[PDB]
């Protein structure tokens, strides 16, 4: 239940309030069909695309139900937050003429109410890199949705008492939108302070309190604590209440938030910078899912080991060409991961891919194809950065592994067009003086001669018709493997933002990214492995 | 604008052409006929945006008011003379000279209607002898496969091919024996008459304004005679005791939207007053070249009253005739069963839900069908789709003067309640006691302190939030100008946009402001009483027990805990400001309960239903802490009221002129001669 992925969302817990026997009479002793309802886990529906997408998917499911009805967004409060990339919304509907079955001889046996709708959180660009030195505090809200019990108390009193508007809480999942006592402005916010010294996230989340006369400072319930454990761009951990809801409010509070979420909090930070953040939950009675997403102060202040990208300098990447020719980055698990598998891949239809030899897991590069605008080539370049543990910059280096070259649309190479798909690298950790042989033709000389790739503090240029420039990138155990690409493809390159004479970063529909060069025709991707 | 006109006469359309001629002499508007054969071409036409307007009988207007049309009258022709005008035209039977023939025995006999579905030859006749048929008809339509009851019978407009007697006595030589034409020579009133005239008959089919329209000779009367209901057959001007139908009267037509009640009643109130009863010889809009009779509009009548913009078909129609005119295409192993379900009529969706519930539990004996306001859950009550509900005192005004009853009352527990009560059924009312109460921090405030400032009550229209207090303020100010009173104001029920629904919230996205249903926050009793206490306004005028039911946390949310009732105090009319407990001192002043309003139809069935399923299955008595709980429940005042600790036992008081009080109507109707309502126009427009 801690997969992780872009965007979640639960469906409303719908409980099966119809008296009357399928074929007989009002189960036995006065009671309703189901008498309770705990959530399951095929219910946790993956979305993916653009945020819009996904909330017009959850949308158009709503709509497959019934299509008169009107959707209650959550826009009008999630301003109050000013998120950019990731949210913990709701979708709901209270339109819904309910669902009825009933049996021949005039009795009734399905009773659905109409309230129709999800919670959910979406989280963009995962975080392939996070700040590194000292804490840093993001703020943001939650919402959540809990089980659909019927007598939470045992005396059935009105579910307008206990938080909710009528029949939320006791006919159907209890939720979040429709809590009405709080500082009504402002219901659930919360807050997180980050430490990766010990690679830890802390978090209190909190439902503000009531005020009689609307005048008076909150009286912030911090109602779920956080304690996360970092892994890359992903977190795990727990999610669980503090105790001062179990003595003061056994009454209001300690009867939806009562059990923890032991190992089942999952989260990401979102941007690449690690500077928004979603998660996900549901606690260990599979009572309680809920989705919580925060954000920076704004006030950046940059990490002195400048792990995540976006105003610092990247770790790990996933870069993928587009459609039929430019180079993108496609937003980056933090995973690892092919020859001639012919099976299904998530763009659609039959990938029958060939991506060989499988000695170096840990950077993966080449060649993804797929057969039944349109998708006819695919390169590929998902590097995970180093673990900054293993072996230090003192030492030897020979690296042998993967290369891959394409040219666009004309006929291109694979990695035996080397004769052998060596992509060699020799460098010294103490000078840090990557060089090599990557072929084009036959050999070092018949190739692109640029060499002496050194790295100045974090940024570098590892190179292996006169000045040209290459890419790379750090992979495997510290500093033991390499790769990257050739920063000479065309006009436009392959690797980091386009060197297409740095007119306008992407902001409009031209492309013109980055630094100017002049116009071969010839393209590479390569990695390798640590030997000795 | 061009404003058109769709005939059906077409060899008579001459009662078109002299109307747009003889007015274009004067100057005319661009009028014009597109002529059909049938009406139904008409009705199509209009809704096919091909025409304006024509005047249809009842089924027609019925036929031409359903799906996918959806046609609305706009001017209700006037029957009579010009000093007594009225527009309920009827229906009876006229006879041969002795006959010797009742209504109840007409097997075989030589029948003459006057129309496929109309109200004074198909439909109202039929429903009349519908026992004697006997017609398991789902295959088999009435029309001849059970009017075989009469051996002989003309049908005018009839399907010839299908059945062979709907048109023998319709003498029509040719392939008009049987149409719906100009040319059929026992069509109408007139022709339909001459079939008995003509003695090939007997019994006619035809309006009461016939017998003295076409009989000169004023001593051929005394054999012709009306065929009665009541078992006999009486002389024929005394027709007030043996008619058979109080049918509507042919009222002209015009599309749903752009239907133009406006546009053409401005024509016709210029053709009214110009070319009307007894006037210019320039083609006068009632008459006829001799031959026929009503060509294609109607004869012998005066004027049409303009039909305000709230009635539509179902309502313009009634419900006598409205149930009738359904409840035959049906078989009476059906329409037995809807005389016997109490469709409820809920407000909004929160109680439309706790209905649903109500539905399930019922035993198929309550269903349910809900709406928006009050306003339109009187608009169902009416039309037949829903025959209960119930409502504030203020609204049994508004609703018994648009011809419904209450039935029972929300019989609430008066101060004196001192023990639990098992008789609560036959302890007649006592009204309620309705305050001005206000919170006592503020000191300054008296009774002369209530004009200009923030203020808010409970409902608008009702009689302890809009009506009692606003009332005496108006008889001691003479301005009935009910904004310019406060600043501030939050009454549920207004306009949303004026400076008198400022100070309301609304629901949780904070959209649904001063709508009257329950997602107005401050709407009703407790909503009110939170607008207060929230302070945004100074005093609230609202029941009396909401104060005492919103302290100690009686309302167990945010807003109603942490608050005491030491924390405010009434008002009064002189300008003290005494406490609470015994408002039985200094209060505002008293008024009258809710009630459950129905119609005269289906009321000793509402005695047998809300009688014994509320009384038990019903919130003190069988079940419910588990099962119904149709009251104070998990739900807080919705579909009655939470200090409903019985339903009543109404004693008399039918007419709610005999139960509201004959001070409290004169109030009311000193308050609306400032005011109108949607409603309350339409509906004494529906008692003309
Ligand atoms: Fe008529």
């Amino acid at each position: 239940v801690n997969r992780p992925a872009v965007g979640a969302a639960m469906r409303l817990l719908r409980r099966n309030t119809a008296f009357h026997r399928e074929d007989g009479t009002a189960i036995p002793d006065s009671k309703q069909a189901e008498e309770k309802l705990s959530f399951k886990e095929g219910d946790v529906l993956f979305l993916y695309g653009s945020k819009g997408n996904k909330l017009q998917q959850l949308k158009s499911e709503i709509h497959k139900r019934d299509s008169d009805v009107e959707i209650r967004t959550s826009e009008k409060e999630n301003k109050k937050y000013g998120y950019e990339f990731v949210d913990a919304g709701y979708v709901y509907t209270k339109n819904g003429k309910d669902e009825i079955e009933q049996n021949s001889g005039g009795k009734r046996f399905t009773h659905r109410f109409g309230y129709d709708g999800f919670v959910y959180y979406s989280g963009e660009r995962p975080s392939q890199s996070l700040p590194s030195a000292g804490t840093v505090k993001y703020f943001g809200n939650w919402q959540y949705m809990t089980d659909a019990k019927r007598h939470r108390t045992g005396k059935a009193v009105a579910s307008d008492d206990l938080g909710y508007i009528t029949f939320y809480g006791n006919d159907i999942g209890a939720t979040s939108y429709a809590a009405k006592d709080a500082d009504d402005r402002e219901k659930h916010p919360a807050e997180y302070t980050v430490d990766f010294d010990k690679k830890i996230l802390k978090g209190e989340l909190i439902k503000n309190q009531y005020v009689q006369k609307k005048n008076d400072p909150k009286k912030p319930l911090t109602i779920y604590n956080i304690t996360a454990d970092l892994n890359g761009n992903r977190f795990t951990g727990s999610a669980k209440v503090n105790t001062e809801v179990k003595t003061r409010h056994a009454d209001k509070e300690y009867l939806f938030f009562h059990t923890d979420a032991d190992q089942r909090l999952e989260g990401g930070f979102f941007g690449d910078n690690g500077e928004e953040l979603a998660g996900r939950f549901i606690s260990n009675d599979n009572g309680v899912f809920g989705v919580f997403a925060g954000k920076q102060k704004t006030n950046a202040s940059g990490t002195n080991p400048a792990m995540p990208f976006g105003k610092h300098t990247k770790i790990l990447d996933s870069l993928k060409i587009s459609v039929d020719f430019e180079v993108s980055t496609m937003p980056d698990f933090g995973h690892p991961d092919s020859k001639e598998k012919t099976i299904d891949l998530a763009d659609g239809r039959k990938m029958t891919v060939s991506a060989c030899c499988d000695f170096l897991t840990y950077v993966k590069l080449g060649r993804i194809k797929t057969e039944r605008k349109g998708r006819d080539i695919d390169l590929f370049l998902k590097g995970i950065r180093t673990a900054e543990a293993d072996i230090p910059k003192t030492g030897t280096a020979h690296y042998t592994g993967t290369w891959e070259a394409r040219i666009g649309e004309p006929i291109q190479w694979d990695n035996k067009a080397d004769k052998a798909a060596k992509a060699e690298f020799d460098v010294d950790f103490g000078n840090k003086s990557i060089s090599g042989t990557l072929t084009e033709q036959n050999g070092v000389e018949p190739a692109f001669r640029i060499e002496n790739g050194v790295i100045e503090g974090n940024g570098f240029h590892a190179t292996a018709a006169d000045n040209l420039l290459v890419t790379g990138g750090f992979y495997g155990p510290q500093a033991a493997e390499l790769g990257g690409t050739i920063f000479n493809k065309d006009g436009k390159s392959l690797g980091i933002t386009e060197d297409i004479e740095n007119e306008v970063e992407n902001e409009a529909d031209v492309g013109e990214q980055l630094e100017p060069e002049v116009k071969p025709q010839f393209g590479v991707v390569f990695g390798a492995k640590k030997d000795n | 604008r061009s404003v058109q006109w769709c005939a059906v006469s077409q060899p008579e359309a001459t009662k078109c052409f002299q109307w747009q001629r003889n007015m274009r002499k004067v100057r005319g508007p661009p009028v014009s006929c597109i002529k059909r054969d049938s009406p139904i071409q008409c009705i199509q036409a209009i809704a096919e945006n091909r025409a304006d307007a024509v005047t249809l009988d009842g089924g027609f207007i019925y036929e031409a008011g359903l799906a996918p049309y959806k046609l609305r009258p706009v001017a209700a022709e006037v029957y009579g003379t010009e000093r007594q005008p009225r527009t309920h035209y009827y229906a009876v039977a006229v006879v041969k000279k002795g006959g010797s023939f009742q209504l109840n025995e007409l097997q075989g006999l030589k029948s003459c209607h006057t129309g496929l579905r109309r109200t004074a030859g198909w439909n109202v006749p039929i429903g009349t002898l519908r026992p004697f048929l006997n017609w398991t008809g789902p295959p088999e339509p009435i029309e001849a496969a059970v009017a075989r009851f009469f051996s002989a019978s003309c049908v005018p407009g009839a399907d010839k091919g299908q059945f062979p007697n709907l048109c023998r006595l319709c003498a029509g030589t040719g392939e008009n024996k049987c149409a719906f034409s100009s040319q059929e020579p026992y069509f109408s009133y007139s022709g339909a008459f001459k079939c008995l005239r003509d003695g090939a008959g007997d019994v006619a089919f035809i309006r009461e304004s016939t017998v003295f329209e076409d009989l000169s000779d004023e001593a051929e009367r005394d054999e012709y005679e009306l065929l009665c209901p009541d078992n006999t057959r009486k002389p024929v001007d005394k027709f007030k005791d043996c008619h058979l139908a109080r049918v509507p009267s042919h009222a002209v037509v015009a599309r749903s939207v752009n239907g133009k009640e406006d546009a053409i009643w401005n024509l016709l109130r210029q053709a009214q007053e110009k070319f009307g009863k007894d006037k210019s010889p320039k083609f006068q809009l009632f008459g006829s070249p001799s031959g026929q009779k009503d060509l294609l509009f109607k004869d012998s009548a005066i004027g049409f009253s303009r039909v305000p913009p709230r009635i539509d078909s179902g309502l313009y129609l009634g419900s006598g005739y409205f149930t009738a005119i359904q409840n035959l295409r049906k078989s009476e192993e059906e329409v037995a069963a809807r005389r016997a379900r109490v469709v409820w009529c809920a407000v909004g969706e929160q109680e439309l839900r706790k209905c649903n519930q109500w539905s399930g539990l019922s035993e198929g004996s309550v269903t349910c069908s809900s709406a928006s306001t009050t306003e339109d859950c009187i608009a169902l009550v009416l039309k037949g789709e829903a025959d209960a509900m119930s409502l504030d005192g203020g609204y049994v005004y508004t609703a018994g003067k648009c011809g419904l009853v209450p039935v029972l009352a929300e019989n609430y527990k008066s101060q004196q309640s001192s023990d639990p009560d098992p008789n609560c059924v036959d302890r007649p009312v006592e009204g309620y006691l309705a305050v001005a109460v206000v919170r006592r921090s503020d000191t300054s405030l008296t009774w002369n302190s209530v004009k200009g400032k923030k203020s808010c009550h409970t409902a608008v229209d009702r009689t302890a939030g809009w009506n009692i207090p606003m009332g005496l303020l108006f008889n001691q100010t003479g301005s009935c100008k009910f904004d310019e009173y406060f600043s501030q104001s939050c009454a549920p029920g207004s306009d949303p946009r004026s400076n008198l629904c400022a100070l309301c919230i609304g629901d949780e996205q904070g959209e649904n402001k001063c709508v009257p249903n329950s997602n107005e926050r401050y709407y009703g009793y407790t909503g009110a009483f939170r607008c207060l206490a929230e302070n945004a306004g100074d005093v609230a005028f609202v029941k009396d027990v909401t104060v005492l039911q919103n302290t100690d946390g009686n309302n167990n949310e945010a807003w109603a805990k942490d608050l005491k009732l030491a924390d405010f105090a009434l008002l009064c009319l002189d300008g003290k400001r005494k406490p609470v407990t015994e408002a039985r001192s200094c209060h505002l002043a008293m008024a009258p309960n809710h009630a459950v309003v129905s119609r005269m139809d289906k009321v000793e069935r509402l005695k047998q239903v809300l009688l014994h399923q509320q009384a038990k299955f019903g919130r003190n008595g069988s079940d419910c802490p588990d099962k119904f709980c149709l009251f104070q429940s998990e739900t807080k005042n919705l579909l009655f009221n939470d200090n409903t600790e019985c339903l009543a036992r109404l004693h008399g008081k039918t007419t709610y002129e005999k139960y509201l009080g004959p001070q409290y109507v004169a109030g009311i109707t000193n308050l609306k001669k400032c005011s109108t309502s949607p409603l309350l126009e339409a509906c004494e427009f529906l008692r003309k």
